[PDB]
């Protein structure tokens, strides 16, 4: 659970080259693209 | 679109933002004005 509601932690990173602001970003763009109901959020290093 | 009542609208606000919005930052107290669903036993005492 993540801020009081059933969630599921997902890692990952950057490919060779490219930046962490690049990498987040189409997780944002894939994360809009899911079923009615799932939303997402930045935790850890990802927060700061 | 008067698809939900008052209890309804209550039950949805308690149970969906309330808890969010009593964590965010700079938010004391949080006062509901209506109540959250519970599972209502309405007895009869004729039956009983």
């Amino acid at each position: 659970r993540y801020n009081g509601l059933p969630s599921m932690e997902i890692l990952g990173q950057a490919a060779p080259g490219k930046s962490t602001g690049e990498a987040m970003e189409l997780m944002e763009q894939l994360a809009s693209k899911l079923p009615t109901g799932v939303g997402y959020d930045w935790t850890g290093m990802s927060y700061q | 679109d008067g698809t939900m009542t008052q209890e309804d609208i209550s039950d949805y606000v308690a149970a969906n933002m309330k808890d969010a919005i009593s964590r965010t930052s700079g938010v004391g107290d949080v006062q509901l004005f209506g109540s959250q669903y519970a599972m209502r036993i309405w007895m009869n005492p004729n039956e009983l």
